[PDB]
This record gives C-alpha cells, sequence and structure tokens, in this order.
C-alpha cells in the first residue's frame, strides 16, 4: 500500500476563485461580511474541490482507502479560517452537526495532515468549539474496527483526548481491550493491531513500564510484527 | 541543574538509540508521552542538537535517504516534519514555566538543556555526539553554523528565497528555515532574558547580531528581497545554500501545496517583522547614557534607516502586510514607533496612497 490514506478532498481546489476571496480579508481581519461568492458552508467546500456534492466514510465503498490523485490544495490555515466563517454559534443544530462533520473529515486526509502548520493553532481553536464528549460522541465516522489507524491520526493531531476516546469505544474497561487484543490476533489482522497498541498504550488503562500479557502473545506469535516487538519492548522500558 | 537516576536512564537510552542511527524511536519515545500524565521526558541537548539536524534534511530534496531509514513509516510522516512538532512543542512548553504543569523541576531542567544547545551556536553518560558528526547526510546545526561566516549566509540565504517565486528556493526557506529561523529566534529572545535577571553585551549582542558594520546595512539586509528603491547597488552577494543539493528538487516529489503571492508575502513579512522585533528587543535596553560598545548600534536612527525602505518602496500589497500584523499586542512597542517614522517621512519627502495605512496603524494603536 502507499498513500492510501482517507482522501476527503477529490479533486484541484480553485485557485483563483479562492485567492479572489483570500483578498479582502487581511484588512478585514486586522479592522461575515462578503459571503455572496459562496453562500453557504456547502459551497465553500465544494470550492476547495472538497466533494462531488456530498460526510461519513462509506467502507463498504472502500472509502478509506483511496488513490493519490495528485490533486492540490490551497493552504490550510486559510482552509480552517474560511471554514470557521460559517460557524453560527447562535443557530440550529442541523446545520453545526454538518459544520463539525466537514470539520473532521477535512482534518483527517492525508493530505490536510501531511501539510499542516509545525504550531497548531486553528485545530485546537476549531475543536475547542465543540464539546469533548460531544466532538467524541458524534465522532469521527468511521467503523469501531479500522477506528484506530485513523484515532493514531486523531491522536496525533489532538493527543488529550485519549482516554475520553477509549470510553467511547470500549464500554473494568480493561476486560474489552485485552478481548479486543484478541480477534486481532485470532485474525491476522496486524496492522489494525499494531495501530490498537500505539492507540491504547500510555492511557490510564495500558501505563508504561515493565509491569497486560501482550509481549507474551507477540513472542509466540513469531516483516510487520517485528515492529511490534520494538514498539513493546521500547514501551516496556519506560 | 544537575539530573536525577530517574532523567539519567532516560538520556542514556535516548542517546543509545541514536548511536545506533534509530531516530524513529528517539522520536517516539518524547512523542508517545506528551499528552499523558506530569512527567514531561525531557530532551537532552545532545539530542536536541539532533533534533535541530534532523529538523533540516526536508522531504523536498532528500526524499531516498528518508525512505530508506525507516521502511514502514508508521506514523505516515517524514522526520523533519516530526523533529519540528517535537521542537516546537517543547518550545511552546518552555514559554510557560507554570508550576501547574508538569513539574517545577523538569521545567528548570529543560531550561537548562534548550540553554546549552543555543550556547553552542554532564560527566555521566557517553553522548552520541562524542564520535558523530553527520546525521544522516547532513554534518551538525552548530558545526555547520560555527564555520566562519556562516550564521549570517543563514539568515540572509532564508530571506531571499521567503517571497521566491521558484518551487526549490522558496520550498527550502518554506520548509527547512524559515520554521527553523523562527525557532531560534524564539530562544535567543529568552535566553537574553535569563541574562539581564542574573548578571549583576548579552547573547543576543554577541555571536548574534554581531555576525554586521553599520546601521544602514541592518536595513538592507532586514529587506533582503523587496521592491524597495535599492539606493546601493552593492547589494548582498548571492546566497549559497547551508546544505548541499538544498536548492534542488528530487524528480520523485511532487508539491501540493498552492501558496498564492499573497501568503508568500505574508510569512515572509512576518518572519522579516520578528527579526526587527528581535532587533529592538535589546536597543531599547540600552539607558540614556552611552551607547553599547560590541555591536556598535545607535538605537536612535536605526528607525529612520528601517522607515526610510517602507516609505520607498513600490508595492501597496508588501506594505499592508508589514503593518497589517495578527497580533496587535505581541508585537508592540516598535510598531508604532515604525508608525510615525514612516509617516513622518514621506511628508518630509512630498509635502502616495500609503500614508493612510500608517494613520490608520496609529488610530488602531489607540486601546
Amino acid at each position: 500500500d502507499k498513500y492510501k490514506d482517507w482522501h476527503f478532498i477529490s479533486k484541484n481546489c480553485h485557485y483563483e476563485q479562492l485567492m479572489d476571496l483570500e483578498m479582502k480579508d487581511t484588512a478585514y481581519s486586522f479592522l461575515e461580511f462578503v459571503h455572496l461568492k459562496c453562500p453557504s458552508i456547502t459551497n465553500l467546500l465544494v470550492l476547495f474541490g472538497v466533494n462531488q456534492e456530498k460526510l461519513k466514510i462509506n467502507y463498504e465503498k472502500k472509502e478509506n482507502s483511496r488513490y493519490d490523485n495528485l490533486c492540490t490544495i490551497f493552504p490550510v490555515n486559510k482552509m480552517l479560517k474560511f471554514l470557521m466563517y460559517f460557524y453560527s454559534d447562535d443557530d440550529n443544530d442541523d446545520v453545526r452537526e454538518f459544520f463539525l462533520k466537514a470539520f473532521i473529515c477535512l482534518i483527517l486526509d492525508r493530505k490536510v495532515f501531511n501539510a499542516m502548520e509545525s504550531d497548531h493553532r486553528l485545530c485546537f481553536k476549531v475543536l475547542e468549539l465543540f464539546n469533548e464528549a460531544h466532538f467524541i460522541n458524534s465522532y469521527f465516522e468511521i467503523v469501531d474496527k479500522n477506528d484506530f489507524f485513523l484515532h493514531y491520526r486523531l491522536l496525533q493531531i489532538f493527543p488529550h483526548l485519549q482516554s475520553a476516546l477509549l470510553r467511547r469505544r470500549f464500554s473494568t474497561i480493561q476486560q474489552n481491550i485485552i478481548k479486543e487484543f484478541n480477534e486481532f490476533f485470532d485474525c491476522k489482522n496486524y496492522k489494525n493491531l499494531l495501530y490498537f497498541i500505539l492507540t491504547m498504550y500510555g492511557s490510564k488503562f495500558i501505563p508504561f513500564g515493565p509491569k497486560e500479557y501482550f509481549k507474551d502473545c507477540i513472542l509466540d506469535i513469531s516483516v510487520e510484527i517485528s515492529i511490534l516487538k520494538g514498539i513493546l519492548n521500547l514501551f516496556s522500558k519506560i | 541543574v544537575e539530573l536525577t537516576e530517574k532523567h539519567l536512564l532516560a538520556f542514556e537510552m535516548l542517546n543509545s538509540m541514536c548511536l545506533l542511527e534509530n531516530y524513529d524511536h528517539v522520536l517516539l519515545f518524547l512523542e508517545c508521552q506528551f499528552g499523558k500524565s506530569h512527567n514531561l521526558a525531557v530532551i537532552p541537548f545532545d539530542i536536541i542538537l539532533v533534533l535541530f539536524t534532523l529538523s533540516t534534511l526536508s522531504e523536498y530534496y532528500k526524499e531516498p535517504i528518508l525512505r530508506a531509514n525507516d521502511p514502514y513509516n508508521t506514523s505516515r510522516e517524514t522526520l523533519s516534519r516530526r523533529a519540528l512538532k517535537l521542537l516546537q512543542k517543547y518550545l511552546a512548553i518552555l514559554k510557560e514555566f507554570d508550576s501547574e504543569q508538569y513539574n517545577l523541576y523538569d521545567l528548570e531542567l529543560l531550561r537548562c538543556q534548550f540553554f546549552l544547545a543555543i550556547d553552542t551556536l554532564y560527566r555521566s553518560y557517553i553522548s552520541c555526539l562524542e564520535q558523530r558528526n553527520t546525521i544522516l547526510g547532513n554534518r551538525l546545526l552548530n558545526l555547520k553554523l560555527n564555520e566562519p561566516g556562516e550564521f549570517i549566509n543563514m539568515i540572509l540565504w532564508t530571506l531571499s528565497n521567503s517571497l521566491q517565486e521558484s518551487t526549490p528556493l522558496f520550498l527550502s526557506s518554506h520548509e527547512i528555515w524559515m520554521p527553523l529561523l523562527e525557532i531560534l529566534i524564539d530562544l535567543f529572545s529568552c535566553r537574553q532574558d535569563y541574562f539581564i535577571q542574573h548578571e549583576v553585551e548579552s547573547p543576543l549582542a554577541v555571536f548574534f547580531e554581531s555576525l554586521r558594520n553599520f546601521a544602514n546595512r541592518f536595513s538592507e539586509y532586514v529587506f533582503l528581497n523587496c521592491d524597495y528603491k535599492l539606493p546601493s547597488d552593492n547589494y548582498a552577494t548571492p546566497v549559497h545554500p547551508v546544505y548541499n543539493g538544498e536548492n534542488t528538487i528530487v524528480d520523485t516529489y511532487i508539491p501540493t501545496i498552492k501558496c498564492s503571492p499573497l501568503y508568500k508575502s505574508q510569512k515572509s513579512l512576518a518572519l522579516r517583522r520578528k527579526l526587527i522585533g528581535s532587533c529592538f528587543k535589546l536597543l531599547l535596553r540600552v539607558p540614556d547614557g552611552h551607547r553599547l560598545i560590541t555591536p556598535r548600534i545607535v538605537a536612535d536612527d536605526v528607525i529612520q534607516g528601517i522607515s526610510r525602505t517602507l516609505a520607498s518602496f513600490n508595492d501597496i500589497l508588501q506594505f499592508k502586510k508589514f503593518f497589517m500584523t495578527e497580533n496587535l499586542s505581541q508585537e508592540s512597542y516598535f510598531i508604532p514607533l515604525l508608525a510615525e517614522g514612516t509617516l513622518s517621512e514621506i511628508l518630509k519627502d512630498t509635502q502616495g496612497t500609503e500614508a493612510i495605512l500608517d494613520a490608520k496603524e496609529q488610530l488602531e494603536m489607540l486601546h
């Protein structure tokens, strides 16, 4: 596999139109009033080349493993500054849920993930609007099984919602974690097992240190497996 | 500030992991414990240097080295993109010394570890910089900048590619030095703060600002690719890249961001304004007495030199993006002094379409 990520943005971004919208904003921000170009958030999205009139990953349609397509993207800070004009704090819920889903889908794809500012301000400011329990309850619409390759990513972006993210997935709760370790080792789902390891380790349920009985299992299961052993040794020597 | 037995094991394990060129695990060790309980696994300075050098081999010109270091690439990222994230994360931590966070000792152990690293620009373990002077091809950051006249080419070589309309040049100053130069300047601007209240010549003054002959050369060096009048034909020599191949794009890598010229001007003028503020940091510390002897800076007419290059411009977009600042509070105390300076120079030399912006900024600062 290669570049098999979510890839929300399907087509090229309307450069010229975006550039036009990019103007009239610097002096505006220093001193929305201009919304005649794109009336609605759907129009703003399709302006980004977001989607051919779409917000949920259809895994039956293999939407979680797309191709490169070599598409261009506007600067992510400009994207998240334009998207945050159609916020409408005091509005209905059926539109705010669409806003939240559009934000979550356009934070998880590879293009917006591998093309982000070193210092994150907008990402933490947008998440701070919704509720953490609401952001993770109306979760990123990925199935619970493949929730971990994208959950590692969501925790790479926002690392503070890990304990608040395994509760909704597993509902002490360590029995479910240990049982779900199986049916991943029982099957040959090692990749999802690796990302499950990387997602759960360090929480209040699977802390670091030499002390969990995963190492024994792996030692018995023995090219993608080696990395599991190395990561487990590293986490034990902490 | 000495370490404990808890941190000595961490330091030794990190240095041994780096000795085997296993940088992936060196990053994962620090990353997999950031948003957890209050422990603050602090990086040793011998590893902060390796991070500063890893942040230089970007994927735009070194794809095979990165792809051959760690084939799996589990994080769907690159070492340079990660190292920069960790540097920024620990730097934003350092800029917030609060006791309601990790510890009052680990914080102080980080503050010492970041200050033991910029000073080069613990006799308990064998650090992996005794027997290593090359990180995957890039030599280092404390050896490449301590060369004759190299710390100044690193500044004058990123200030001219920050507005470039070419792919490798702009990329280099967008992905390596623009980010890295804002980090460094962020460290000297607090090391200097831990030199004035612990003194009874500063880190900002020597080895950073004295690279540096006159006060007008500074104003001609800050704006190095703007559209100003260009009164001095003897400009900066064609600057050479810091690392071999930095100004070359690899055939396999394909960029995906469409950066409008407004975006490039915004980023460039942000970096230039940051440099000007770092300069003004210490020039406002010299009292009404004698001027400093090391940098030979006047601190009273260097404003005239910069406000001359702003008034004598030729682009109205770049003239807005300089004063149209996002942080109207973080960069005070020198923008209104550069507003009255520019306003009091087009009126004296013309008795256009720029004096409106200066009045707007002078009114905006009325809180």
